[PDB]
């Protein structure tokens, strides 16, 4: 009864979306009430017909009724409020920020497809002496001696003395899951852990949302000078396998084409994994080797053709 | 386009790249450089002949397996060199603006666009002849000559035509 | 009658060797050359031969107002059809007087 | 105030009895003022006619060919329209 | 216009209370301080209904009870001269036209038609407001 | 320059594989392979901000640069590893050339331009329709080094001009052509932008038409 | 309300007319090659970009 | 509707004088000829360059590159498996990079042809790539990459 | 008109080169007074025939369409006449709202007219005004017998 009166919500796989479905199964039994008692007013007001009988006397012509407006002006209000208190206490797990991530996945965003850094892990239980590489952050300072002009000008940089071509916002790291057009990203995490997303756009603004998580962010191209959180943190992934994540937020053309995968496996499958990432490996020869299917189970990297009617 | 002097100079197939075009005349040896005065009226001449200008177009090889090809001009095209004439088959303006990836040469007079891949029928605009095809090959030393002429009148047409 | 004193016309064709550099030993007809040679080398020749050509646009233009004038008003009926037809054939004529104009220096 | 009434004597000379009135065109005696409808429905006909052998031609397109088709219908229905309403008395 | 006033009055009143308030939660418990934009939207829709309400007051004050304004008020106490009110006019549509022309100008990025659409709002605009102001021909 | 490979690369990957892949090779139907096209036709296109491009239409519009310079540059520098091709022309210093392009013979530029170039641009560079919601952009914003790029590559719908086919003699004096052709001020006024008849009749009809039409009404009468 | 008229009836006009003008040139990107408005209707920020 | 199913920007080959074959596993890119000819023909006896760019599209590899020979007896100096979604550049189109400058498996797999048979620029010549997925001609055509005119002499006139 | 020559640039002949029969220009317009001249020829749809041995080409068309304008425009109030049947000797104007009919098919033909200009300018409204060439094409040869019906009864009915 629970799946189908959750409207489609798939069950979570965090405590983080396991206590959000649970506070939008209140939620909706919330709406669903108040509807169920709104629309039998309808339904009941709508069997005061015009009676034949009703002879040359119209009806109370009453309106005006102080009390009742009170009692149906503070009840929402109630209803409102207890609503906003549970807001508030599931908000609360959205974004715990604990200091000490297991995995960190540097999430970078660019126009039509992803890309998945693996920034930093640090297991609990001790392992994973791994960390992102950031030598190739170079900045893009227009700090030049003398421009057009003879002298004085001595532009430094439109933004905070920088270019808009600066692309030091973005994060890269050793282990780069580029996803192709033709090939769907899988970004694998150990299970179990805390996994920390760090949310980057390389041109525009998209979202990452994996519907299983019950989470999405906004990847925004500059979100620290946005004023963003960009990064945020999910507890534990407890169930394993493939799920499907997508982008929700206008990209531009490709938009519905930028589906990636979150392969959920084991912690000794992500030891494996990581030992041959950084070993001279791509992430379909990785899967494969800590066998399981390398290409993205629930979706394909479909046609790259404009359509069906296009002559090939 | 140098002023004057050897204004126009021999071709080689090597000259143009895929996706190329390339005006090109009817020269002779005879008709040497403009250094002396009997020539520079024969090259005066080749530039002024209204029917005179040909444009060369590589088509890419990839490309190269939709072109359709005439009657009697099956031939014509040296390997993936097509040659036709400039001179729209409608009023005789040059159809100068080739357009690549797309291989139609359009005309700025009255846009009537030319498909080159296929024989050079109009496929828009007011044309309705295809442009004349000049027969081309390469003579000895490799540089481009006309195998040939116009198997049909090459200016815009008239009453006695098509016969 | 200024632009007629100073307009050549004639194919016979000639390298400028004028002022205007970006146009020096190109082949040109000597109507071009002498065009060329009002725009630059007279003094005040391009603004005569700009406001030439601006009258005739207005002188066009306003034939064609004047054309409009008349047919919407009925000034054309009986008394005045042959001033309609004569109008006409004037509308004509500076029509392709205009062309020949523009076609004169040749560009 | 300051303006005088108007009054002119129209050479007049079709005596406007069998066409319009000065009901449907107020000035229909001070000039031209009514086509036979046989014209316009013609000219619709004539007008769709062109716009549907316009397809007919050298264009490998044919959002063209649709487009003509469509005004040419609209050119159709429209004349069909106005002739079955004239014929019936402008009934529906 | 008591009423018409106190309307404005109380929506100043609820807007400089939501400015204050987005302004103090803005400054602390926000990412970046002060959001400046909601923050200055805020603080300039108070304004505006500060202004609109400031003039009515103003008005109020500076008027006597109309008989709109007053109840139990009889027809006749407010039959009269009412004002000018513009006849029919085509000179809106010509302001339209220009409008459109000059926008067109901007976003087709035309100066040239920019120009042309801002002269033909000027005149439109010209027409509009001397519409009911030519005088006669003085031949 | 393996830095410069480097940086390019990683740009490559964070910008455009979804349009050719990782191995430059072109996504079928989205873009074209960019292997042989060379770091003359990627700082062409890149500096010119086209080539970025957000939607799949008749034409890639031209745009502000997505890349600066040195970002350019290392895109450029990481195509031409992987394909191998044309490359943009530079100056003793290193960067790219740009007054070194301005041929100094301008007849012969103008000659050439107008033989190959007003073909479908405009006698003096303006822009020109093509066929099917494409179009030629007025040249006055490319600088020399994208001129003589934008000649050395086809881009799309211009022809490449090879340099047997225009030797880099006659593309500096096709570029110094542009340039003074762009830079150039008007003769006798107000050019209305550069083409003759349209623009001088919409001319005529508005202001000299207005003009006349607005006296004749100012001196006669109405009625 | 038992006006006779608007405060500004040529402005109302002006209004429906700068709302039809308005309007059709928004919905005329339809007629250039590339198409109308690519972007949501929202239209943010870096997507609308140049 | 110019930015529909079919639109020109999208239906483009890359402007490069090497053609591409897409057929197979492996996409080949920029294949050309590298044949400096002097004159009418490129005689036979003389060897020229095939440059390319075999670019593998499936992960999963194929990296054989058994023969790719066709009428000209193409040898393949340095053969390397390197096609694992990567790219393997035969030879150094004109222009190329030394992205290197120094001998990893010696040359990178330079593909070179003992003519037997006359050639000339402007014609395409048939060659069968063939790897283990399977074989497709290509129709190579010639490429002077980045070589200048060569000085037609003055002409005398007559 | 002195103004326009010093402040307006009319025909810059120098930036156009010498006239040869290679080189061209996207441009290639006519005056506007002949620009609707060069309109039919554009718009006119490439309709050539071929009868025993020879050809009519498309130009003819436009030719016999210039032919038909000017003989109706000379001899329209001799048609006016014959249509109406207005024979008598008439001093005092007509108002255009007046005469509906009239004014209805003078719109038609000024519609027509500017319908023609603006399909030679084609060209540069494509450039410029971000239309696809052959949809400014199509455009006008629609619009050619569109426009003019269009225009006609708005005409009529604005003059009612
Ligand atoms: C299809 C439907 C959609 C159409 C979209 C186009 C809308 C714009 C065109 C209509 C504007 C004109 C109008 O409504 O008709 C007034 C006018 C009737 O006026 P009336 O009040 O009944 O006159 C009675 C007496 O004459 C006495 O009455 P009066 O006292 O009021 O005086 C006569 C009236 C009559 O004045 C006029 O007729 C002026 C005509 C202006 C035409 C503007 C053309 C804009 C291009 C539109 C393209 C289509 O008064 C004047 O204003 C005379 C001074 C002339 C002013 C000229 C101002 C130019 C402004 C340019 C601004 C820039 C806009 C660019 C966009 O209608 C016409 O006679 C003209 C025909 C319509 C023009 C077609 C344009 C093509
Ligand atoms: C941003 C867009 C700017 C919008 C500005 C127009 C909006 C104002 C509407 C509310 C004002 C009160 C009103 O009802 O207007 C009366 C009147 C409506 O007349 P009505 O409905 O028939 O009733 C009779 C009036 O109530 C009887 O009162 P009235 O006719 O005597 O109206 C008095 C003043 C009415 O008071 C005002 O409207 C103040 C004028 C301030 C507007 C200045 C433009 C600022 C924007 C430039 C930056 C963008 O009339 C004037 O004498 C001065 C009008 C000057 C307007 C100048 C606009 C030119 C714009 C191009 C500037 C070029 C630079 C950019 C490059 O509206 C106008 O005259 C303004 C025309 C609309 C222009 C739209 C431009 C597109
Ligand atoms: C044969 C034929 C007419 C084919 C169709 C091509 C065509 C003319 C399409 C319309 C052009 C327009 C209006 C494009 C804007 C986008 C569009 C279609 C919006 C919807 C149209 C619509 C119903 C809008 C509602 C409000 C409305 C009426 C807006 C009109 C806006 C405009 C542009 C008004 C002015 C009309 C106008 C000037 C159109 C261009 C015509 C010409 C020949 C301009 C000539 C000209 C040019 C081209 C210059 O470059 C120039 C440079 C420097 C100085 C002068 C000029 C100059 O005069
Ligand atoms: C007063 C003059 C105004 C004109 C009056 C006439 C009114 C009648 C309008 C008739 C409309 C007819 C439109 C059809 C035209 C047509 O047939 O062409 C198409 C393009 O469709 C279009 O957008 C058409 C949009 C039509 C818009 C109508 C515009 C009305 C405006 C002009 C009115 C404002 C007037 C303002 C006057 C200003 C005052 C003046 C003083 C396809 O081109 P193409 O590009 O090749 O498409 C390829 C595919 O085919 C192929 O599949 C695919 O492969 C692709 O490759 C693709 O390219
Ligand atoms: C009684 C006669 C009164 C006539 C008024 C005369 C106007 C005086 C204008 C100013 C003085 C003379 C300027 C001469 C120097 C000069 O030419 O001026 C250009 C500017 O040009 C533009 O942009 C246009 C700027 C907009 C203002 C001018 C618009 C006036 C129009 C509206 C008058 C005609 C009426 C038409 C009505 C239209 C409406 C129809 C309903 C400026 O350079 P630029 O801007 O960079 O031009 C680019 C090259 O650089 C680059 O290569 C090149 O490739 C191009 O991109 C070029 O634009
Ligand atoms: C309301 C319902 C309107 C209809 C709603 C559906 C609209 C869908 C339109 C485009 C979708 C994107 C596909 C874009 C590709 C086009 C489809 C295709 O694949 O067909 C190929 C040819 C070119 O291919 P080709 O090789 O060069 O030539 C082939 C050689 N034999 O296009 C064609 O047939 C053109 C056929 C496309 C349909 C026509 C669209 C214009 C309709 C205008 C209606 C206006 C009515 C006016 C009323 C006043
Ligand atoms: C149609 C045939 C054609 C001819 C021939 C041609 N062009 Fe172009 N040109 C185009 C087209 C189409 C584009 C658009 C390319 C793009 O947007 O990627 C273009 C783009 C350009 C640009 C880019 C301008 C900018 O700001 O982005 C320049 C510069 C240029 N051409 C100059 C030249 C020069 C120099 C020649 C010397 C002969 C030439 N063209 C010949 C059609 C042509
Ligand atoms: C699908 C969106 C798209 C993206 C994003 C994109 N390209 Fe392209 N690319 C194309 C298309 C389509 C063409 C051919 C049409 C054109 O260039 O306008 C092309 C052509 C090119 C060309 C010219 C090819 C030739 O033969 O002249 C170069 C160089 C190029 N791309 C490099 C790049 C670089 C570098 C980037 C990243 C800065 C990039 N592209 C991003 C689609 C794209
Ligand atoms: C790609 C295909 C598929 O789309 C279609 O077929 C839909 C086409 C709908 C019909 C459009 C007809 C053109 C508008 C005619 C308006 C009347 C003109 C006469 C009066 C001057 O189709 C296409 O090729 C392109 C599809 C996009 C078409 C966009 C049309 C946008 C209309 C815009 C120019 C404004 C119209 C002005 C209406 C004026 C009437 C109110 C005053
Ligand atoms: C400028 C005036 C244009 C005058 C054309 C004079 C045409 C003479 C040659 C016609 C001919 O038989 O040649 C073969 C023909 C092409 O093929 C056919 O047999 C079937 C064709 C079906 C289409 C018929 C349309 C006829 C329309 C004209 C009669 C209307 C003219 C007005
Ligand atoms: C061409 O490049 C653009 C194609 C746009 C595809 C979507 C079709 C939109 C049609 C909606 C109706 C247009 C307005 C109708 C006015 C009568
Ligand atoms: S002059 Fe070339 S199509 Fe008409
Ligand atoms: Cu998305
Ligand atoms: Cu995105």
């Amino acid at each position: 009864w629970s799946d189908a009166l959750a409207l489609g919500w798939p069950t979570g796989i965090t405590p983080e979306a396991k206590l959000n479905r649970e506070l939008w199964i209140g939620s909706v039994i919330a709406s669903f009430a108040v509807g169920a008692i709104v629309w039998g007013l309808i339904f009941w007001t709508s069997a005061f017909h015009r009676k034949k009988a009703t002879d040359t006397e119209l009806p109370r012509q009453f309106g005006y009724n102080m009390p009742l407006e009170l009692t149906l002006t503070v009840i929402p209000f109630l209803i409102i409020s207890v609503l906003f208190y549970f807001t508030v206490v599931v908000q609360e797990r959205m974004m715990h920020k604990d200091p000490n991530p297991e995995v960190v996945i540097d999430v970078t965003a660019f126009q039509w497809n992803w890309k998945f850094g693996y920034q930093k892990i640090a297991f609990a239980d001790g392992s994973f002496d791994y960390d992102g590489a950031d030598p190739e952050r170079k900045e893009a300072m227009t700090s030049r001696p003398e421009g057009k002009d003879e002298h004085g000008i001595e532009k430094v940089g439109p933004i905070r003395g920088m270019t808009p071509e600066d692309r030091t916002y973005l994060n890269f790291d050793k282990i780069e899951t580029l996803g192709t057009s033709s090939e769907i990203p899988v970004l694998v995490l150990p299970a179990g852990k805390r996994i920390e997303f760090v949310l980057n756009s390389a041109d525009v603004i998209h979202g990452f949302w994996v519907p299983e998580f019950l989470f999405k962010r906004d990847v925004l191209p500059e979100p620290k000078a946005n004023n963003s959180d960009n990064v945020f943190q999910v507890s534990e992934i407890q169930q394993t396998g493939a799920f499907v994540g997508r982008c929700t937020e206008m990209c531009g053309t490709f938009h519905a084409m930028m589906n990636f995968e979150v392969r959920v496996v084991e912690p000794n499958d992500f030891k494996a994994y990581i030992d041959q990432r950084n070993a001279g490996k791509t992430n379909a020869e990785a899967l494969a080797a800590i066998n399981q299917p390398p290409l993205a189970i629930t979706t394909e990297p479909f046609e790259s053709r404009r359509g069906e009617l296009v002559p090939q | 386009g140098r002023p004057g002097e050897s204004p126009f100079v021999k071709m080689r197939p090597e000259d143009i790249d895929a996706g190329g075009m390339e005006t090109v005349f009817p020269w002779r040896e005879s008709d040497g450089d403009g250094t002396t005065v009997e020539s520079e009226h024969k090259l005066t001449e080749i530039a002024m002949g209204v029917r005179n200008p040909v444009m060369l177009i590589r088509i890419k090889p990839a490309d190269m397996h939709r072109v359709i090809k005439r009657k009697g001009q099956e031939s014509f095209n040296f390997g993936e060199l097509f040659a036709y004439t400039k001179v729209c088959s409608h009023l005789g303006c040059p159809s100068s603006l080739y357009e690549q990836q797309t291989y139609r040469i359009l005309c700025p007079c009255h846009q009537s666009q030319f498909d080159a891949l296929e024989f050079a029928k109009p496929i828009f605009g007011p044309a309705a002849r295809a442009l004349a095809q000049l027969p081309i090959t390469i003579d000895e030393d490799g540089y481009l000559v006309a195998n040939g002429d116009f198997v049909e009148p090459v200016g815009p047409a008239f009453w006695e035509r098509k016969s | 009658v200024w632009l007629t004193l100073f307009f050549d016309p004639s194919m016979a064709h000639v390298t400028y060797d004028g002022v205007y550099q970006p146009l020096r030993g190109v082949q040109m007809s000597r109507a071009y050359e002498t065009a060329l040679d009002i725009s630059f080398e007279v003094r005040g020749g391009l603004f005569v031969r700009q406001v030439h050509h601006w009258a005739a646009l207005m002188f066009a233009a306003s034939i064609m107002v004047h054309l409009a004038r008349i047919f919407f008003t009925g000034a054309f009926r009986r008394p005045r059809e042959a001033n309609w037809v004569i109008g006409s054939l004037l509308l004509i004529l500076a029509m392709f007087e205009g062309f020949f104009g523009y076609s004169l220096p040749d560009d | 105030m300051s303006s005088t009434q108007d009054r002119s004597q129209l050479d007049p000379e079709v005596e406007r009895h069998t066409g319009v009135d000065v009901e449907d065109v107020p000035s229909a005696e001070w000039g031209w003022s009514h086509m036979p409808i046989g014209v316009m429905h013609i000219g619709g006909l004539l007008s769709a006619a062109f716009l549907l052998v316009m397809m007919r031609g050298n264009h490998v397109g044919h959002v063209e060919d649709w487009f003509l088709i469509g005004f040419a219908a609209v050119i159709v229905a429209l004349v069909g329209r106005n002739w079955w309403l004239r014929r019936r008395g402008w009934i529906r | 216009m008591h009423i018409e006033a106190r309307l404005f009055e109380i929506l100043t009143a609820f807007f400089a209370l939501a400015a204050v308030v987005y302004a103090v939660l803005t400054a602390m418990f926000a990412t970046g301080g002060v959001e400046w934009a909601g923050t200055t939207a805020l603080v300039l829709t108070t304004g505006l209904t500060l202004i609109t309400g400031t003039f009515f007051r103003f008005v109020a004050r500076r008027l006597d009870t109309r008989p709109e304004d007053y109840e139990d008020a009889e027809i006749s106490d407010g039959a009269g001269e009412l004002g000018f009110f513009a006849p029919h006019s085509w000179w809106p549509i010509l302001i339209s036209l220009s409008f459109s022309t000059a926008a067109v100008g901007a976003a087709l990025w035309l100066p040239w038609l920019i120009a042309a659409g801002v002269a033909f709002v000027i005149t439109s605009v010209c027409g509009l407001v001397f519409e009911y102001y030519w005088g006669p021909e003085k031949h | 320059q393996s830095a410069l490979l480097r940086t390019g690369k990683q740009l490559f990957e964070t910008s455009c594989v979804s349009c050719h892949g990782a191995n430059l090779q072109g996504v079928p139907d989205r873009g074209p392979s960019l292997i042989g096209t060379g770091e003359a036709a990627v700082y062409f296109q890149v500096s010119t901000g086209r080539m970025p491009a957000m939607r799949g239409e008749a034409q890639a519009p031209s745009k502000p640069p997505h890349f600066d310079e040195s970002q350019i540059d290392a895109l450029g520098a990481y195509v031409q590893a992987n394909g191998g091709g044309p490359t943009v022309p530079r100056d003793d210093h290193g960067a790219v050339a740009q007054e070194s392009l301005i041929g100094g013979d301008v007849a012969r530029g103008g000659d050439l331009f107008r033989l190959n170039c007003a073909s479908c641009h405009n006698f003096t560079g303006k822009g020109g329709a093509l066929s099917s919601g494409k179009y030629a952009p007025d040249l006055g914003d490319a600088n020399p080094a994208q001129i003589y790029t934008a000649m050395l590559t086809g881009p799309q719908n211009m022809p490449k001009f090879s340099d047997r086919q225009l030797t880099p003699d006659e593309k500096r004096d096709i570029v110094a052509y542009v340039r003074e052709s762009a830079e150039t001020p008007s003769y006798g006024g107000y050019g209305l932008g550069g083409f003759g008849p349209a623009p001088e009749g919409m001319a005529m009809w508005i202001i000299g038409m207005v003009a006349a039409i607005g006296v004749a009404m100012w001196i006669g009468s109405r009625a | 309300i038992g006006a006779p008229d608007v405060a500004f009836p040529r402005l109302n006009a002006l209004s429906f007319w700068l709302f039809l003008f308005g309007a059709l040139i928004a919905i005329a990107g339809f007629i250039t090659p590339g198409g109308a408005a690519d972007f949501g209707w929202t239209a943010y920020s870096p997507l609308t970009d140049a | 509707c110019s930015a529909g199913q079919i639109s020109q920007t999208t239906t483009q080959e890359p402007a490069v004088n090497g053609v591409n074959a897409q057929a197979g596993q492996v996409s080949l890119r920029n294949v050309h000829l590298r044949a400096p000819q002097q004159t009418d023909y490129v005689e036979p006896g003389t060897t020229v360059e095939l440059l390319f760019v075999a670019a593998n599209d499936s992960t999963e590899s194929n990296k054989l590159k058994s023969i790719t020979s066709d009428v000209g007896e193409v040898t393949l100096t340095g053969d390397s498996t390197v096609p694992a979604d990567g790219v393997l550049i035969v030879g150094e189109p004109d222009g190329q990079i030394q992205a290197v400058e120094n001998a990893e498996a010696a040359d990178a797999v330079t593909a070179e042809v003992e003519l037997t048979k006359p050639i000339t620029n402007g014609l395409l010549y048939d060659f069968t790539f063939t790897f283990e997925d399977g074989e497709t001609t290509v129709a190579v055509p010639i490429s002077a990459g980045e070589q200048p005119r060569r000085p037609v002499p003055p002409a005398g006139p007559g | 008109l002195g103004l326009m020559g010093g402040l307006l640039t009319i025909n810059p002949i120098w930036n156009l080169g010498p006239y040869k029969p290679s080189q061209v220009s996207a441009g290639s317009q006519p005056d506007f007074y002949m620009m609707w001249t060069d309109g039919l020829i554009r718009l006119w749809p490439a309709w050539e025939f071929y009868p025993f041995g020879h050809t009519i080409p498309q130009g003819v068309w436009v030719a016999v369409g210039m032919g038909l304008v000017f003989a109706l425009l000379i001899a329209y109030p001799f048609i006016e006449k014959k249509v109406t049947g207005d024979d008598a000797h008439h001093n005092l104007l007509q108002r255009p709202r007046d005469v509906p009919v009239r004014t209805a098919i003078g719109s038609m033909a000024i519609a027509l007219y500017l319908l023609l200009t603006f399909a030679c300018m084609n060209d540069i409204i494509a450039l410029k005004f971000h239309i696809s060439l052959n949809a400014t094409t199509w455009i006008g040869r629609i619009g050619m017998v569109v426009l003019p019906a269009i225009v006609y009864f708005v005409a009529y009915r604005w003059a009612i």
